[PDB]
């Protein structure tokens, strides 16, 4: 080896497709008591493997992948009710140093504060 | 306060990319 190009001596060794991994959309910020929500996640280049999806939360959330984007994979889940939601997505075993992720819910409250919905 | 309860509910699903047959 003789990369100096970094890609290996980056740092954390690139942990793999922890970088291709791309996750980014509303689903991502927020969400509300009940209400489907969702976000995009586009792969397809590192190569074949496994995505592991850990989420905790005062309810367990649901989750819907869906290949209608022409190249990012929507994945659409629903919450039940307000709270610090969190999961950990990893392509095999590349969890990217975001997960775990925070998606705090909001029940009317776009917020739900701690005086004001008081937990 | 102190939540009773330890950690909220919890969770864990997901799925993998295994195309079929290689054959490119």
């Amino acid at each position: 080896g003789i990369p100096e190009f970094f890609q290996f001596t980056v740092g954390p060794l690139g942990e793999g497709g922890a970088h291709k991994v791309r996750a980014g959309g509303t689903g991502l910020e927020r969400g509300v008591a009940g209400v489907p929500a969702e976000f995009s996640i586009w792969t397809r280049e590192a190569g074949a493997g496994g995505l592991s999806i850990a989420v905790e939360g005062p309810s367990k959330a649901e989750i819907a992948f869906e290949d209608r984007k022409d190249g990012s994979c929507g994945v659409s889940y629903v919450v039940q009710e307000p709270g610090d939601y969190e999961v950990s997505i990893k392509f095999n075993d590349e969890h990217i140093p975001d997960s775990p992720f925070v998606v705090p819910v909001a029940s009317l409250s776009d917020d739900a504060r701690r005086l004001t919905v008081t937990s | 306060m102190a939540s009773k309860p330890e950690k909220r509910v919890a969770s864990s699903v997901f799925i993998t990319l295994a195309p079929p047959r290689r054959d490119v």
